[PDB]
């Protein structure tokens, strides 16, 4: 299982750093991705990352203000959020992908965890 | 899935009864017939009941081979046509089954 | 089925020019147009072609120098010719790439 | 880190098409493969030869010669006689933990020589069916279970055919021949 | 009605009775897989009467009914040997306006006989080889191609269009000479690309993935089958500049639809047909796949688009799970992926950075796991000579065509994919990959790779020379042709 950290409430315009580590005694060598789930709304897709920083794909909403990275030395993946907007206020999850290809706007792969809540002023 | 009952042991124009049991569960079969396979050729048509008009016999033998609900009565037999018989009827298809043989002599 | 070209010629090496082509009488959204090059001889070269979408395909001899405009909902097609060489002097035709209908009039192109 | 290879197989399987000494590869690793000529080097002192530190053997047995009989007019078939070599290689204490590589040459002949019975003189006991995908898999499973130490050792089974004929490569055309057949088979019943 | 009753009415000839009987029979019985023998003799005689009255000019009234009855008759093998006469085929062709009489232009749009005659043609050609060899001599392909070409200037219904496309597909798939006749003499590839652009025109210029309706998807799949049947020959390497331009055009037409989705569940079938047609295109044309205008929100890599490559990679992922007909499913995908990865450095780096990157696994056999790498290296040991070779070539071109970098995963994959000629591929030795594994590279026997189990030799010199008796066992197989 995966553990997320580094969230909470923050005023609009600041920066926040999301963390996702694999403490469920599971290895992290595949592709990773961050997803959002707005209350009463369906779970959406915000970020896809390949290991070693190979490729990266963001949704058409946060193409500019969101950046994602990964450090396999600590088995951690980071999602940097800059200049938050009230549009992306939701709980943020991370997951691993058994597929080697880039898949988008789909929650086909499991290993969610618990997710951290992110809210904007 | 289908089974028939009835033997054949007559050598001179006898009377036989052959029954075909509706063992299957599918309905709307609308037709039931019998056949015969001579030991030298393939199968041949005997009689069918299409349930949409009159009963149809075969031009091969015009004897009084009465057929009704099925049950085939062989009258005016003249067993110069000894062969192996089979029943017949009909996710839509048709089935034969297995059947008995008639030994004729004298 | 009526093909008509417009614009062409009167330029020195290193000049630009827009060659237009009006197509009428047929459907335009499902016909892939193309441009043909009638060199002063007995041959007829192929310039470039485009699909129903903005997908364009250029000739290796004109790669990076020509561009094809579509202008959808406007029954016409354009072809930009930029930085032309001394060999790009020929008569140019427009026609549907899949089905070669009757050729039109064409426009002369001179580099001198 | 250097690997040794050992070429085996009868003369009909075509091991020469895979290309008693050959050590000049040095592609970042030694990769020393040995040829196989019986009764050549071992006459010098009557002490024969060792030269065995091999960590991977190469086996080449044909499957088209399945209806032949190497024993001249005898009951012992040819496929069983080829399996005898696998039994001898596995029972030897020199390869108790040496990887095994299996090659089946001349598959194009076997693919169309199924006109004869699938069990004429190879596996007369039983046969799955008359197709290639089942008979070849049965032969592969039998050669696999023929290995004694199936737990520790694991064998590698690979099938081979002709690399290039006079006209067209097989791997570039058979796909079309099967796609056309399936596309036409999907149709019908109108 | 009854077959015997209809057959007996066929001898009278009452206009207001026999036609009503045929209509009642078609209304009652209209489904395939009929009876066996109670219909054998009587309906065989009925079909003989029908083919006899068809060899003569049949009544213009209720032509649709006649053709419907003959269509229902043509579903049982007992009458296919009767309806497959050259006269009957020519009659059904001229009724379908696809005969050799090309002088009557398609002016009368009487579709009720056209669609039924096309259905009869399809039924006969799909299950009667003599009908195939008769239609190949009557040359029905030319008029069918002319009809397909006249689709924009004259709007034909969906049913007639789809059924003549299916007839053309059956004819070009079963008969060999029809393939060459439609390729060279009829410019089949150009006409079929025209029809494909015509089908892919529902709400044109859809910038995102375009959804195809049912009818458009059906006709597109049929014309894709026709193109695959007609193209796979004589397109190996050398082609002309205009042919290469047309092939790049078809490749763009297929690229714009691979990323697209269809309605229902026919998305995978359509994508498989697109990949099958891609496989037949010349190698140097496939470069038109990677070349795409980098739009906003598109998959960016090496400054170039990778949406279609990633799409076909996910297609290979979803398609690998069909283990039955695996030889026809993923092999064209692997072929086109190799040929579009061998020619481009961005594609090579993309595949090397998305197929077999992860090297710091717990040291175990690579032929196990859920990864695409593990699935491919498992497939390398398959029993199909068409799929192990293409996967070997794929993993070869991914490792920049380097044998020392090919043994990256196993030492048997080289044994599987070596000596497979048909070599100036792009060689690159710039990036080096080292993790905690490659420091342990000294403990990794090459064919097995990283198992670090060491066992002693057990003869102990007591019987090494006696253990050589296996040499005498094996020596009997070395000599080949003659004992001498």
């Amino acid at each position: 299982q995966l553990q997320e950290s580094g969230g909470g409430l923050e005023q609009a315009g600041d920066s926040l750093r999301l963390s996702c580590a694999a403490s469920g005694l599971i290895v992290s060598n595949y592709a990773m991705g961050w997803f959002r789930q707005a209350p009463g709304k369906e779970r959406e897709f915000v970020a896809y990352i390949n290991w070693n920083g190979g490729v990266t794909y963001y949704t058409n909403s946060v193409k500019g203000r969101f950046t994602i990275s990964r450090d396999n030395a600590k088995n951690t993946v980071y999602l940097q959020m800059n200049s938050l907007k009230p549009e992306d206020t939701a709980v943020y999850y991370c997951a691993r992908t058994s597929r080697a290809s880039v898949t988008t706007r789909v929650a086909d792969f499991g290993y969610w965890g618990q997710g951290t809540q992110v809210t904007v002023s | 899935q289908l089974q028939e009952s009835g033997g054949g042991l007559v050598q001179a124009g006898g009377s036989l009864r052959l029954s075909c049991a509706a063992s299957g569960g599918i309905v709307h079969i609308s037709s039931m017939g019998w056949f015969r396979q001579a030991p030298g050729k393939q199968r041949e048509l005997v009689a069918t009941s299409p349930s949409n008009g009159d009963i149809r016999y075969a031009d091969s033998v015009k004897g009084r081979f009465t057929l009704s609900r099925v049950s085939l009565q062989m009258n005016s037999l003249e067993p110069e046509d000894t062969a192996v018989y089979y029943c017949h009827s009909f996710s839509y298809n048709n089935y034969y089954g297995q059947g008995t043989q008639v030994t004729v002599s004298s | 089925v009526q093909l008509q070209e417009s614009g062409g010629g009167l330029v020195q090496p290193g000049g630009s020019l827009r060659l237009s082509c009006a197509a009428s009488g047929i459907i335009f959204r499902s016909n892939g147009m193309a441009w043909y090059r009638q060199a002063p001889g007995k041959e007829r070269e192929w310039v470039a072609s485009i699909t129903s979408f903005g997908d364009a395909i250029y000739r290796d001899s004109v790669k990076g120098r020509f561009t094809i405009s579509r202008d959808n909902a406007r029954n016409a097609v354009s072809l930009q010719t930029n930085s032309l060489k001394t060999e790009d002097t020929a008569v140019y035709y427009c026609n549907t790439y899949p089905v070669n209908s009757a050729w039109g009039q064409g426009t002369q192109v001179t580099v001198s | 880190r250097e690997v040794k290879l050992l070429l085996l197989g009868a003369g009909e399987s075509g091991k020469s098409t895979i290309v008693i000494v050959e050590t000049h590869f040095t592609f970042k690793d030694l990769h020393f493969k040995m040829f196989d000529v019986g009764g050549q080097r071992s006459e010098r002192k009557k002490w024969i030869h060792c030269f065995e530190g091999v960590t991977a053997i190469i086996f080449c047995v044909a499957l088209s010669d399945y209806d032949l009989v190497l024993a001249e007019d005898e009951e012992m078939n040819r496929m069983h006689e080829s399996m005898k070599l696998f039994d001898s290689i596995c029972n030897n204490k020199w390869f108790t933990d040496t990887s095994i590589i299996l090659f089946l040459n001349k598959k194009d002949l076997f693919e169309e020589k199924i006109k004869k019975s699938p069990l004429t003189i190879c596996y007369p006991e039983y046969a799955g069916s008359n197709t290639y995908e089942e008979a070849a898999a049965y032969i592969q499973c039998q050669f696999e279970d023929l290995n004694k130490r199936k737990d520790t050792k694991e064998i590698y089974t690979h099938f081979t055919c002709a690399t290039d004929t006079k006209n067209v490569q097989f791997v570039f055309d058979a796909v079309t021949d099967v796609i056309i057949k399936n596309n036409l088979k999907d149709c019908g019943l109108f | 009605m009854e077959p015997r009753a209809v057959a007996d009415a066929l001898e009278t000839g009452e206009e207001d009775a026999v036609t009503e009987a045929l209509r009642s029979f078609n209304r009652e019985h209209s489904q395939s897989f009929t009876f066996d023998d109670a219909q054998q003799e009587d309906r065989k005689r009925l079909a003989k009467l029908l083919v006899s009255v068809l060899e003569q000019g049949l009544s213009p009234k209720h032509r649709v009914t006649w053709l419907q009855t003959i269509r229902i008759l043509s579903r049982d093998r007992s009458c296919l040997d009767s309806f497959a006469s050259r006269q009957s085929l020519h009659a059904l062709a001229c009724y379908a306006d696809i005969a050799i009489s090309e002088e009557p232009i398609p002016q009368p749009p009487d579709m009720d006989v056209l669609l039924e005659s096309l259905k009869c043609l399809c039924n006969l050609v799909l299950s009667s080889p003599t009908a195939q060899m008769l239609a190949a001599e009557a040359r029905l392909v030319v008029r069918l191609a002319e009809r397909v070409g006249l689709y924009r200037k004259r709007s034909y219904p969906h049913e007639v269009q789809f059924f003549d496309l299916r007839l053309l597909f059956l004819l070009t798939a079963l008969r060999t000479d029809v393939r060459q006749q439609l390729f060279q003499e009829l410019h089949g590839v150009r006409l079929l690309t025209d029809a494909l652009e015509l089908t892919l025109g529902v709400a044109p210029k859809e910038n995102p993935l375009v959804i195809l309706p049912a009818q458009e998807t059906e006709r597109a799949m049929e014309i894709l089958k026709v193109l695959f049947n007609i193209t796979f020959d004589s397109v190996k390497r050398e082609v002309d500049e205009e042919d290469a331009a047309l092939y790049r055009y078809l490749g763009t037409l297929l690229r714009h639809c691979v990323m697209a989705d269809a309605a229902g569940d026919r998305t995978e079938e359509f994508h498989g047909h697109t990949v099958n047609l891609l496989g037949n295109l010349p190698l140097k044309c496939l470069d038109v796949l990677l070349a795409l205008e980098l739009h906003e929100g598109s998959l960016e890599f090496m400054g170039v688009n990778m949406d279609v490559i990633n799409a076909l990679l996910a297609f290979l992922e979803k398609r690998l799970h069909q283990t039955h007909r695996l030889k026809e499913c993923v092999a064209p995908v692997l072929s086109v992926l190799t040929e579009c990865a061998r020619m481009h450095r961005p594609a090579r780096k993309f595949l090397k950075a998305q197929v077999l990157p992860p090297l710091r696994d717990v040291r175990t056999r690579p032929e196990v796991g859920d990864l695409l790498r593990n699935k491919l290296v498992r497939l390398m040991t398959h029993l199909d000579t068409d799929v192990k070779r293409v996967a070997a070539e794929f993993l070869f071109v991914l490792c920049s065509e380097s044998v020392p970098r090919f043994i990256k995963y196993t030492g048997y994959g080289n044994a599987a994919g070596l000596l497979a000629a048909r070599p100036e591929g792009q060689y690159s030795e710039d990036e080096d990959t080292d993790t905690e594994e490659y420091r342990e590279a000294k403990a990794s026997i090459n064919p097995v790779t990283g198992r670090v189990e060491e066992k002693p030799p057990n003869p102990m010199e007591g019987m090494t020379e006696e253990q050589k008796e296996h040499e005498a066992m094996k020596l009997v197989n070395m000599f080949d042709k003659l004992s001498r």
